[PDB]
């Protein structure tokens, strides 16, 4: 949360209109992460209730 | 990672070119004191060849090569901070993080974006550390020592 | 058939088997990938949500395959590939009379008369889709003051003249806009667009007129159509599309394959190049290239006929945007031509795979009510009846 | 392998220089058709 709070501080300062920020846990050393991350980055943009 | 986003772009069928800024290390071979940056990032010239070889990668990914010069952080470079003034006495420029960030955005401008679409762009963001005659065997080690 | 029955992975089974289907799809998919930066194969195979194209951004909460710029392209390619396979097996008869409903008409001409390239077909059709989106005024929410509604005149004693009457009255009375958009089936299917209040007032009338209605019978409102197209409101944007057609539809084409075989929408009666026919067009659709040709028919010299057919064909397709599609007359016309040319056995085949049951079911119910004469007729669908099409059994 | 023979030489204490001929690929960058040799052996300059 100390890293999480920082990006919130950084966003609430430098954010303009139309601006959307996304923070995620990520490990570039893991091939699984890379595949799973972009599989997340590339799918839908949809929220099913 | 480049291949991954290339698949998504091809599968979901976009002609949009992803601009990948390649964080190249400044001026390989003229510094012996870095020990990490200088050697590792010289194969980025070979990576630019892979894009110049592979034909179908053009539409998905554009390679923007940036050589990131001397840039002062507190944590890693806390030893290097004192001699920043010393290296700058050779008529060379060392950069703050905000300065280098600005140099990276300028590559993200519309003008330089289209330039990357036509052909790989190699940018030297270094402060002239290339023609530097400063001996790293001393002025680096001594700085670190 | 027209749009709206399209499904995910439609005719994708045929692509994996037939060679003719692959050539149609791949030549089409390659062009779209290079020029517009997207693939129709992917859209059909798995239905996405949002897509960004060359100059345009398309977003749908459900699917892009159900978006018209895509849907029309998918539908056109699905049918064009299926006919090509039917042609490879030679099952296509030399004297076949062909027609289409809305967007299906472009595929009709493509398959039978080869009036354009596979890539040329998907150009017009794609642009025609993109043209259909920007035509009508919207709100901040993308709302429309208009809509479409499907009428069934049956279940009560009411006629086509009775429907036309009641609609014409409430159109003049309220001062609102109410138009019969589609004449589909004789006593069965009719489509109506105009002001939503007009659609509501018309719904209300038959509920009052029909003595047995507790459930608002005979009236189905159309979801998703916000444009009162095929009415008097759309005639503006033709000239730009009329030029677009002449660009993608050149002058080297087969006159005979179209003539007598092809039934336009704007013109319910079969294509033939004659002073009589060209006049019927002008009457329904006043036009500059047409009115001159009618003025001097003394241009009789033999260089003209193909050049005449080439413009008449384009005039019908360009103003098909405006004029109501007449499916009733299209069906009835087939009866008129047969009866004068002999009534012997006919086979009615619908192509485009999963779109095939629709206009066949439209024909089936039509084969019942006016056609009660006890005729031997075969209704066949590409989706359902394929064993009968290829005769394998 | 170079490190290994360097240890032996240092442990058993020889000043003798082992001459390692590095099988470099010819002229990197001016051929696109090899596909293997040209790219891999350019880091031998980095190894020097």
């Amino acid at each position: 949360d100390d890293r999480l709070a920082f990006y919130k501080q950084l966003y609430r300062d430098h954010a303009r209109f139309d601006a959307t920020l996304w923070v995620v846990p990520a490990n570039m050393a893991s091939y699984s992460d890379i595949d799973k991350l972009v599989e997340w980055v590339g799918t839908e943009q949809t929220e099913s209730l | 990672l480049i291949s991954g986003l290339s698949k998504i772009g091809a599968e979901r069928d976009i002609a949009s070119r992803l601009h990948v800024v390649l964080p190249g290390s400044p001026n390989r071979g003229m510094f012996g004191g870095d020990g990490a940056y200088g050697e590792a990032k010289s194969a980025l010239d070979a990576l630019e060849n892979r894009w110049s070889a592979e034909k179908s990668w053009a539409e998905r990914v554009s390679l923007a090569h940036a050589l990131i010069g001397w840039t002062k952080g507190t944590g890693l470079m806390g030893q290097n901070d004192a001699i920043v003034s010393a290296v700058e006495e050779a008529g060379v420029t060392t950069y703050t993080t905000d300065e280098m960030a600005a140099m990276l955005l300028d590559l993200c401008t519309v003008e330089t974006k289209v330039a990357a679409a036509g052909a790989p762009v190699k940018v030297d963001l270094t402060g002239g550390l290339g023609d530097i005659k400063i001996d790293m065997a001393e002025l680096a080690a001594k700085a670190r020592e | 058939p027209g749009q709206g029955i399209q499904h995910k992975g439609m005719g994708m089974e045929v692509r994996a088997r037939s060679k003719a289907a692959r050539k149609v799809w791949d030549s089409a998919d390659k062009f779209t990938r290079e020029t517009l930066g997207f693939s129709v194969l992917h859209v059909v195979r798995d239905n996405p949500t949002s897509l960004i194209a060359s100059g345009v951004h398309y977003h749908h909460p459900d699917g892009v395959l159900f978006l018209t710029q895509f849907t029309q392209v998918a539908m056109a390619t699905v049918a064009a590939a299926q006919v090509a396979e039917m042609r490879e097996q030679g099952a296509f008869v030399e004297g076949a009379i062909a027609c289409g409903h809305s967007v299906g008409e472009y595929t009709a001409l493509a398959c039978v008369s080869g009036v354009y390239e596979l890539e040329a077909l998907l150009e017009v059709v794609f642009h025609r889709g993109s043209k259909m989106h920007d035509i009508v005024p919207r709100d901040e929410l993308g709302r429309s003051n208009y809509r479409l509604a499907a009428i069934r005149p049956s279940q009560i004693d009411l006629d086509d003249a009775d429907v036309k009457d009641f609609v014409a009255e409430i159109s003049e009375r309220t001062g609102e806009f109410l138009e019969i958009v589609n004449f589909n089936l004789r006593g069965s299917q009719y489509a109506i667009a105009g002001t939503v209040a007009g659609l509501e007032a018309l719904e209300e009338e038959i509920e009052r007129r029909r003595q047995i209605t507790g459930g608002k019978r005979s009236f189905i409102l159309v979801p998703g159509i916000d444009v009162p197209f095929h009415s008097s409101v759309l005639r503006v944007g033709v000239a730009d599309f009329r030029r677009s057609l002449e660009r993608v539809m050149p002058r080297d084409k087969d006159p005979e394959l179209i003539i007598g075989r092809y039934i336009p929408n704007l013109v319910p009666r079969p294509f033939t190049l004659d002073r009589d026919f060209i006049q019927e067009i002008r009457d329904l659709v006043p036009a500059e290239p047409l009115d001159e040709v009618l003025a001097d028919y003394d241009t009789w010299r033999n260089e003209k006929p193909k050049e005449l057919c080439r413009k008449v064909v384009i005039e019908l397709l360009a103003w098909q945007f405006a004029s109501p599609v007449r499916w009733i007359e299209t069906q009835d016309l087939l009866f008129i031509e047969e009866a004068a040319g002999g009534l012997g056995v006919e086979r009615f085949v619908e192509i485009g795979v999963k779109s095939a049951p629709t206009v066949a079911g439209l024909a089936t119910n039509t084969l019942k009510l006016p056609e009660y004469s006890h005729s031997t007729v075969e209704v066949l669908n590409s989706e359902r009846d394929a064993a009968v099409l290829f005769a394998t059994d």
